[PDB]
């Protein structure tokens, strides 16, 4: 017959903090076993408050991501301001059970501030159920990067760790480390990891290459 | 999932499990199962998670226009119908959704069972999800119309906590609220664990 | 799997990547995949791992039985027809696709066989999931009586992008030199990548677990 | 399309300094059958951006004319606009997704090379909407055969001239020869640079059969 | 595969394309599918390269035995009989056709079908899945009684003619002519492959 | 797997229902009525799919009530049943049909007690005693055995009785309590609920 | 899938002197779980021991069919066995039912008897043997118990050390597994000593 | 489809097994038994399916005995139980598997009262308390809810009344009497049989 | 079936075989697959006999119009046009290639395939089940500037050889051969047709 998918691979990482966001992702892009490009971030400004990480079918990824921008300048010349990041992943949920019956083969995850300036990251699955939460992985790699999050930030499994708060840098160096334990077990992880940090100051990206193997 | 709900004589406990399963991955362990509609009405939440969250959100919708409308809020009845015929659109398209609605109306306290294949029925007692069998049993071993509000608090906790002992797709948090004549409070958000651990002594 | 195989002036060159894979994730980083055979013969093996292992020992354990009762230097072509009659005597449901280079009496020989049973010599091959990437550099670079450096480097080549171009590829590239005098099996020849550095700390101090029960059994 | 009939192999892609250059076989296989051996799977778009397709050649040549008219109606309103390279790439994009999504795909893979604003463009499209921007580009067999090829050498010399270019690309088709059964020697090279689209005449790659004589 | 293999007075001559496939990719764009089955018995290989490549050693070892147990050099006729018994008692397990030609002393230059494990006499044979586009061909540019570079020419036209139009044939022309002084062993390259028509 | 029965005299209908509500393998309740009021002297005993019968008989009530406020005068028993046959029938043939199972009891004022059987293929059959279930196949038969078109009440719900002990004794699945109701001149009784 | 029908975690990993294994402690069918204390580490010599994940059925049978083998090879060989030699032992044993086999991939790890040297192992449900100088990981919950081990662990681990990082690594990937868990058993494999404990894991 | 119930304590062990032997729809027997003595203290009681069950627990019942027989002495529950293990397993990948679910209640001389639960997989676990069939879904959380190691027997026949009440009041299958036994230092103690 | 068009100076050729079938079984033995779509535009049929035919008549139908509409004889790109365009917008339903050859004031004498919704312009074009049996032979026999006569020739010998290989092949020869001075149609009988080599 004929398939609409292909799967391409890519991992999304998001973190909430006090006054700050994180979204990351590996750069590859792949097709049965070979890579498609080296050079392909799964993150995206949707507006200097929040930012979106897709992974699974890019054909979807990249329509999707243009659904959301189109939906984006729709909301603001009908309402004269910015969507807002509860806002955007409220609206993400209706879009992608919109098509439940013909699914976006997809793995969204949503990072930003909420209205008190305090960090907000939103987790997706291909057919829209979402809920808020401090970190969350989504892709090929989600569970090898999961565990480790949920000790080190939640604190999980652990009996007299004074359960400090998290600050920017110690999240950063985690997103940093659970991507490369991800790249050397996982096939579809490498290259380079591009992290996204919102702010109040605005969107942020530093790139750290991975693995091209 | 695991969700159970029962009334007695100081109204209607809820309570749920948090456990997000894909596959045999656990995907989310901080899942919220029940929906707020308003003040006083309580929707729980099983199976396909997006089909749970979009139509309990739908009947939320429709119970606000009611309230707008009508200007006197809906009754339990009509909220629990209106959602098992919202089901009954979408027949035999794969739709995965099993829900009770908890709340009081002027016939006192309502409990309702709806199924994702229209089915909808009242009753003292519910239990829906993969673990609703040990909840059943321990409901059962340990219930009368005579409960006091704390004995209600100890039973459905009970019954969540041991269910997820057994299922496999069952864990988290007990997520129980009371029903009283003035509307739900929401009474804890307690670890499965730590529970398992304190009845076993 | 990346593997090939090269003839040059003096003899023959085999390569292989150091991958394993179970499912989609890599199991192992540094497996060997150039397989002992004789003293001057060797084979790389690609496909079902335990398949191209238990093929490889077994003709190996017969070739070394055939040399002792011959008091030979065994011969490739022996290896060969060896490994095509074992493996096509299961129907291709031993997963194993080899690549056997040696020197004998009659010099320098480069054969490929697959699980099927189906054989052929040439001066140059490559299996596996990374083959496209090898065959690529060799039907680009190879030109007949290269030198030993001038060969080796082209597999180093072939392998190389082999690892990078392929998912199913990894690790190390493995020589093996195969001389008319001798064979030098020049493991981790070229390694790419590196990432063994880093700058997080995960530690735990004692007592952290929680722990019910100890027990401890004096020896 | 549910099931293509004629078919082209891999395209290829890669850009050098002041400019893109594009090679595609003349063949069109019916299965395994060579049955056209001298058509073109290359088009010039306008003076910016070119084409090489892969798959059907019925979906190939609907999508040139659709391209085609879109060129022209362009040139009729004469206000000093026309379509990037980007442009075009966005809107195959958009095209084949929308197909793809339809389920009646056009049976199509692209490579899209353009020179506009002193800077080369490649871009790849896929019959499910599969787009994405590189360097380097090889369709169908030329991602497992060519596209090593080309990525080992553009590490390193990322710069080439259009005569490296030209020398790395009849390299390539030599490998494809060799090595897919679905392909043929005869092809074509098309160029972008500031001059506009250049398409060259019927091309051989120089084949060597002397590993023949060493299997003994 | 394409194979070919044509009668002459003196003896016969056998041809084929030099390509092995799996799938779409050609894995050996150089393979010899003339096989000796002895001194002036050869095969042509087409099929499965396992099941073809299996029947050529067991033939080749059983006429051996034969032709030592007879003293004398094996019949065109038995060597084609013994190729055509294997590929009749496994014609669901073995898949592959073989082109047996050769000479003797008793009845000269020989070529014989075996294809499903029936036998058959030919003044010609052609065979593999490159044998449908030159149907037509031989038909029309066969001759009874060409001399042997006539004959060469012949299957090697007719070979070119195959592989440029099928995807599971290519690579080189490999020629073999037996007769009673022996055997002659060629190769046909790129740069000297007949031209047609080719548009 | 739910279980209907009917028992028509000579003036009277008597029916009968279980009052389980089962999900895969637990009963979800104990008194669950699976009889519907269609008119002062109908009644709608329905089973089947789960989501579709109570949709299904609602609707059928619903125009039966529609019918009794557009005239000022109920649907006869035979009417109803008709116009319920006809519902189920032009789905038969759709891309959604209602699985339903029926029995409809009435009286009427002219013609008497009346007592109709439905397939879900929408086969419609007037019978003296009919029940719906696979406790139909154990029960049939002690009906065969001891009915005459001439039962009394007393003797009806004692036949009942005994048909409804025999599920508890041979049928696998467990239905303790039933619904019991009789139809006639006077209307439709609530009677004891006969419970094991 | 066949693997996934009773779950289970076995891992293991190295240190100074010293290997660490451990297991989750689940027996359950699918949808439930009927015991708490099922084992799945069995020692096959004092200071070696093998962990097996997989189907219970063949995780036991495995285990019963190996000591079988083992006690001969030490009554017929004058000696205790060196850990690749168990390895080799149960890769042929595995391969032997190449194609009809046990659906287990077991896990290795000890210290060789005579020469004191850390080995650890994993193999195939068919026999393929993995050597590492770090960790191996066998279960439903591969994936995490790789992210976790990936992230944690270091090159010169002392008991004391290496018995936290192997926890916190089993108890953080089974709790992300549906169908591992339910306690988490840890062996620490010294010279002087072994140390078996229980650890407190979640019991959802 | 069949219960088995087993609950050990610190002396002794109880168990149960319904009386149902059914076919299609119907209840053919009231007073079958799922129980087989293997030893004086040994009972081994078998479900799934139909003739299967029989054969496989009567094969090894006989075996048990054969080493009766053979040594003068009986087999542990232990023994016994890895017994049936290992020949359900044998038979796991071959041309006639056996789908059976057992349960192994025993007392030893020297380690006490033991309970054994064994897959049709033939996966063996040592469980202070289980149960089989469909059932147990609906009462291992009763058991989880109230078992203490050091439950007496007054206690424990008191927790399976709790357990086979749920049983008549939430499953939907019938089964209304149950098999009772205790094994102990004495031997198998036929108890009263429960029923509803 | 059996289709061939070749083009010449002053028009075209084109030749086809007589037979339709239904499985093993002919159920017509002279059948004409030659069908005109205007005055000096003809079409060759293949596949489908209903598929083909409906083809053919709306095809037929719009060069009509179309030739009304502009007063002038249809072009033979334009009947090529209309014909790829209903094969290719319902490629999934409708099964048949369609050869159409024919003449025209503005560009002469001129072949067109059109199978599976494509266009190309071809010397000459071969289609059909039996067209696999002479694809050796065209790239062969084919000279360029051959006479009317020449071509008449070439396309008898080529479906001759076809037919007698192709078991879906079979009957007559049909051939028209169109200029501007007209459409001279001539059918090729059994005993007509020429002889090979055919054991
Ligand atoms: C317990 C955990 C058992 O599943 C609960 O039923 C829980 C219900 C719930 C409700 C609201 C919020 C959170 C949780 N169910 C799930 O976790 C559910 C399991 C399920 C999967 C598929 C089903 O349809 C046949 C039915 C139940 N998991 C999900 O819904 C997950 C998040 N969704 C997906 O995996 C989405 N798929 C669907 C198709 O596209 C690929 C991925
Ligand atoms: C590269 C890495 C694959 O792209 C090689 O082919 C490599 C060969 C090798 C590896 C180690 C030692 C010598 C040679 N192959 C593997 O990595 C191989 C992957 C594979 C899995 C399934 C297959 O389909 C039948 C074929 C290849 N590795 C394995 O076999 C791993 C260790 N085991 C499994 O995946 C389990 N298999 C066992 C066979 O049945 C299917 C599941
Ligand atoms: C031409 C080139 C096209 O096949 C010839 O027939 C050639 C003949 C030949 C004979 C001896 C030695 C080398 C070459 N045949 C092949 O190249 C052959 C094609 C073939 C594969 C599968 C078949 O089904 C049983 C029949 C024919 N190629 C191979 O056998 C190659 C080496 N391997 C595979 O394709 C593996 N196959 C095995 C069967 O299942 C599909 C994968
Ligand atoms: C040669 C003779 C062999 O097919 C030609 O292709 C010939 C062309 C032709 C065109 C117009 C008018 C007459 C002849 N085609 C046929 O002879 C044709 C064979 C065919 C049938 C089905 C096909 O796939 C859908 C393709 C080709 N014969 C017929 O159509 C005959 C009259 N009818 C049937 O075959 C009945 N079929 C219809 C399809 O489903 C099965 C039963
Ligand atoms: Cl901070
Ligand atoms: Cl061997
Ligand atoms: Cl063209
Ligand atoms: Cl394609
Ligand atoms: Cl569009
Ligand atoms: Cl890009
Ligand atoms: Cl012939
Ligand atoms: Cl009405
Ligand atoms: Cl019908
Ligand atoms: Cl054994
Ligand atoms: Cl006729
Ligand atoms: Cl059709
Ligand atoms: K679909
Ligand atoms: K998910
Ligand atoms: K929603
Ligand atoms: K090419
Ligand atoms: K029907
Ligand atoms: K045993
Ligand atoms: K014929």
């Amino acid at each position: 017959r004929f398939s609409p998918y292909a799967f391409n691979g890519g991992t999304v990482l998001a973190i909430a903090g006090e006054d700050f966001s994180i979204v990351a992702s590996d750069t590859r892009l792949s097709e049965g076993f070979s890579i498609h490009t080296r050079d392909s971030p799964k993150c995206y400004k949707l507006t200097d408050k929040t930012v979106i990480g897709c992974s699974g079918f890019h054909g979807d990824c990249l329509t999707l991501t243009k659904i959301i921008e189109a939906r984006l300048k729709m909301y603001k010349h009908s309402n004269n301001k910015a969507m807002t990041t509860g806002a955007i992943a409220a609206m993400l949920s209706t879009i992608l059970y919109s098509r439940r019956f013909f699914p976006y083969y997809v793995y969204n995850i949503i990072g930003g501030l909420d209205e008190e300036g305090k960090g907000a990251v939103y987790s997706f699955d291909p057919v829209g159920s979402y809920q808020r939460d401090s970190f969350k992985a989504g892709g090929s790699a989600s569970a090898m990067l999961q565990p480790l999050l949920d000790n080190q930030v939640g604190f999980k499994n652990m009996q007299n760790v004074e359960h400090v708060p998290l600050t920017l840098d110690r999240a950063m160096r985690l997103v940093k480390d659970v991507f490369i334990s991800a790249a050397e077990r996982d096939v579809y992880t490498g290259d380079a990891l591009r992290i996204c940090i919102v702010t109040k100051e605005g969107i942020r990206e530093e790139t750290v290459p991975l693995r091209k193997d | 999932t695991t969700t159970l709900a029962f009334k007695f004589q100081h109204g209607v406990i809820v309570a749920v499990d948090s456990r997000a399963t894909a596959g045999s991955y656990i995907s989310s362990l901080r899942m919220n199962k029940v929906i707020e509609i308003n003040p006083y009405l309580l929707g729980t939440m099983s199976g396909c998670a997006a089909d749970c969250q979009y139509w309990e959100r739908l009947l939320a919708k429709e119970c606000r226009l009611y309230y707008l409308r009508n200007g006197e809020r809906i009754s339990v009845s009509a909220a629990s119908k209106l959602l098992s015929n919202m089901m009954l659109q979408y027949r035999g398209m794969g739709l995965s959704m099993g829900s009770m609605i908890c709340g009081w109306d002027k016939k006192g306290p309502g409990l309702y069972y709806v199924d994702d294949n229209g089915t909808r029925l009242s009753g003292q007692m519910f239990s829906t999800g993969s673990g609703n069998t040990y909840a059943y049993g321990v409901m059962d071993s340990g219930y009368r119309q005579d409960l006091s509000p704390e004995e209600a608090y100890d039973l459905g906790r009970r019954a969540i906590a041991y269910a997820t002992h057994r299922d496999n797709y069952s864990g988290g948090v007990v997520n129980m609220y009371h029903m009283k004549e003035d509307g739900w409070v929401k009474v804890e958000s307690s670890d499965v664990s730590d529970l398992l651990y304190k009845y076993g002594e | 799997t990346t593997i090939a195989g090269l003839v040059f002036r003096d003899g023959v060159i085999l390569g292989a990547d150091t991958r394993a894979t179970n499912d989609s994730v890599v199991a192992d980083k540094s497996c060997e995949k150039i397989h002992f055979i004789a003293p001057k013969i060797y084979c790389c093996g690609a496909g079902v791992a335990a398949d191209t292992e238990m093929t490889t020992r077994m003709a190996a354990s017969k070739m070394e039985l055939h040399a002792l009762s011959t008091g030979r230097e065994p011969r490739v072509a022996t290896v060969t027809r060896i490994l095509r009659q074992t493996l096509f005597r299961y129907q291709g449901h031993v997963g194993a696709s080899l690549v056997v280079g040696g020197v004998d009496l009659n010099g320098p020989q480069l054969y490929e066989v697959h699980p099927h049973g189906s054989y052929s010599r040439l001066p140059f091959t490559a299996l596996g999931s990374g083959q496209g990437a090898a065959v690529a550099l060799l039907e680009d670079r190879f030109q007949p009586n290269m030198t030993l450096e001038a060969a080796q480097e082209l597999l180093v080549e072939a392998i190389t992008a082999g690892i990078l171009s392929d998912l199913g590829s990894g690790g190390n590239v493995d020589a093996c030199v195969i001389t008319a005098g001798g064979a030098k099996l020049q493991r981790a020849l070229s390694t790419p990548t590196e990432p063994v550095q880093r700058a997080g700390r995960y530690r735990f101090a004692p007592g952290t677990t929680p722990v019910l029960t100890r027990e401890v059994r004096p020896l | 399309t549910q099931n293509p009939m004629v078919t082209g192999t891999s395209v290829l892609g890669v850009k050098f300094d002041g400019g893109v250059v594009i090679a595609a076989d003349m063949l069109g296989s019916y299965g395994s059958l060579a049955r056209f051996r001298n058509i073109s799977r290359i088009m010039r778009v306008n003076d910016s951006t070119m084409l090489g397709a892969s798959g059907d050649y019925a979906d190939f040549q609907y999508l040139k004319q659709v391209l085609g008219q879109m060129v022209i109606d362009e040139e009729l309103l004469g206000d000093g606009h026309s379509y990037s390279p980007r442009a075009i790439h966005s809107w195959l994009t958009r095209a084949m997704y929308s197909r793809r999504s339809k389920m009646n795909p056009l049976w199509n893979t692209m490579v899209i090379g353009g020179y506009a604003d002193g800077e080369s463009f490649l871009g790849y499209v896929d019959m499910l909407g599969v787009a994405y921007e590189a360097p380097s580009l090889a369709t169908g067999y030329g991602a497992y055969l060519a596209q090593p090829l080309l990525r080992e050498v553009l590490e390193k010399q990322p710069v080439l001239s259009q005569t490296e270019a030209r020398e790395l690309v009849e390299r390539c088709m030599r490998v494809l020869y060799y090595r897919d059964a679905r392909s043929y020697n005869r092809f074509q090279i098309a160029t972008v640079t500031e001059k506009g689209v250049e398409i060259e005449g019927p091309l051989s790659a120089q084949t060597n059969w002397d590993i023949a004589h060493m299997i003994s | 595969t394409t194979i070919m293999a044509v009668e002459f007075d003196g003896g016969v001559v056998v041809g084929s394309d030099s390509r092995v496939s799996a799938g779409t990719a050609v894995v050996n764009r150089v393979f010899d599918k003339l096989s000796p089955l002895h001194q002036r018995i050869f095969c042509a290989l087409s099929g499965s390269a396992a099941d073809a490549q299996a029947i050529a050693d067991m033939a080749a070892y059983q006429l051996e035995l034969h032709g030592l147990e007879l003293e004398e050099p094996p019949l065109v006729l038995a060597a084609a009989n013994v190729v055509k018994n294997i590929s009749y008692k496994y014609r669901e397990d073995l898949l592959a056709h073989l082109i047996v030609a050769g000479w003797d002393q008793r009845e000269g230059g020989q070529v014989y079908g075996t294809m499903g494990g029936m036998l058959i006499r030919q003044p010609f044979t052609i065979g593999g899945s490159g044998s449908s586009y030159i149907y037509g061909y031989v038909d029309a540019a066969y001759k009874p009684g060409m001399t042997p570079e006539e004959c060469r020419r012949f299957t090697t036209n007719a070979i070119t003619l195959a592989m440029n139009r099928d995807g599971s044939s290519g690579g080189v022309i490999y020629l073999v002519t037996i007769t009673a002084a022996g055997v002659d062993h060629r190769v046909i390259l790129g740069d000297e492959l007949p031209k047609f028509y080719d548009e | 797997m739910e279980y209907l029965i009917g028992i028509q005299g000579p003036d009277y209908v008597l029916v009968a229902s279980d009052r389980v509500a089962a999900s895969n393998i637990v009963q979800m309740k104990d008194d669950h009525d699976k009889m519907f009021k269609m008119s002062e002297k109908i009644l709608l005993l329905c089973v089947g799919e789960a989501g579709d019968t109570v949709q299904f008989a609602e609707y059928i009530q619903k125009n039966v009530q529609l019918y009794k406020m557009r005239n000022g005068y109920e649907l006869s028993p035979t009417a109803a049943a008709n116009f319920t046959r006809r519902n189920l029938a032009d789905c038969l043939r759709s891309r959604t049909p209602y699985h339903v199972n029926l029995l409809l009891a009435g009286y009427d004022e002219h013609e008497g007690p009346a007592l109709y059987y439905m397939d879900y293929l929408a086969a419609l059959a007037k019978a003296p005693f009919a029940a719906h279930g696979y406790g139909a196949f154990l029960t049939l038969s002690i009906l065969d055995r001891y009915y005459t078109p001439t039962i009394s009440r007393e003797r009806a719900v004692e036949l009942l009785r005994k048909c409804l002990e025999e599920l508890q004794k041979r049928f696998i699945l467990n239905l303790p309590t039933f619904s019991v109701r009789v139809i006639d001149k006077d209307g439709i009784h609530n009677l004891e609920n006969i419970a094991f | 899938s066949i693997m996934s029908y009773n779950g289970g975690a076995v891992m293991a990993m190295k240190g100074k002197n010293c290997v660490a294994i451990a297991a989750d402690r689940r027996f359950g069918i699918q949808a439930q779980m009927v015991t708490t204390d099922f084992q799945k580490i069995f020692p096959m010599g004092d200071r070696l021991y093998i962990g097996l994940a997989g189907l219970a059925t063949d995780v036991q049978t495995v285990a019963q069919r190996l000591k079988f083998r083992l006690n001969l090879y030490e009554l017929k060989e004058g000696r205790q066995i060196k850990p690749y030699t168990l390895m080799s032992m149960v890769a042929n044993l595995l391969y032997e039912k190449r194609f009809g086999p046990y659906y287990t991939e077991p896990v290795i790890a000890g210290l060789d008897p005579k020469t004191f040297k850390p080995f650890i192992c994993s193999l195939d449900l068919i026999g393929c043997p993995m050597v590492t100088d770090d960790f191996v990981v066998s279960g439903t919950c591969s994936e995490q118990m790789y992210g976790m081990c990936e992230s944690l662990w270091e090159p010169n681990m002392d008991p004391e050390h290496l018995f936290e990082t192997i926890s916190q690594a089993m108890l953080n990937a089974v709790d992300r597994d549906a169908v591992s868990g339910m306690g988490v058993i840890v062996h620490v494999i010294e010279k002087d000593k072994i140390t078996t404990r229980t650890l407190k894991a979640r019991m959802d």
